């Protein structure tokens, strides 16, 4: 079974993998939100 | 309150939002003006009023 948790393991990395762009996107929009919140108040002053 | 505070609160220099007050003084005289000039015509039609009798 040895040769059988290697695909499990793999698999956890292959899916974090993409967690990991997730933050990357969450993050931008992060960026891309707050860069807006600063105009909204630069407004609002 | 601080609760409120933190989720209402935007990342940005506290300087300029004070700031915006000029801006708003800016945009309140022009109807203050507006308002001086109506209660002035109105004043003047009021003493032609006390003048035709």
């Amino acid at each position: 079974s040895n040769a059988d948790l290697i695909s499990y393991f793999s698999k956890t990395a292959d899916e974090m993998e993409e967690m990991m762009k997730k933050f990357e996107k969450t993050i931008t929009e992060i960026e891309a939100h707050l860069t807006g919140v600063e105009a909204h108040a630069m407004a609002m002053q | 309150d601080v609760d409120t505070y933190l989720s209402n609160l935007q990342t940005k220099t506290t300087l300029s939002m004070i700031a915006d007050g000029l801006e708003r003084s800016a945009r309140d005289f022009d109807a203050f003006l507006e308002e001086n000039v109506t209660l002035e015509w109105e004043a003047q039609r009021k003493r032609i009023y006390q003048h035709f009798g």
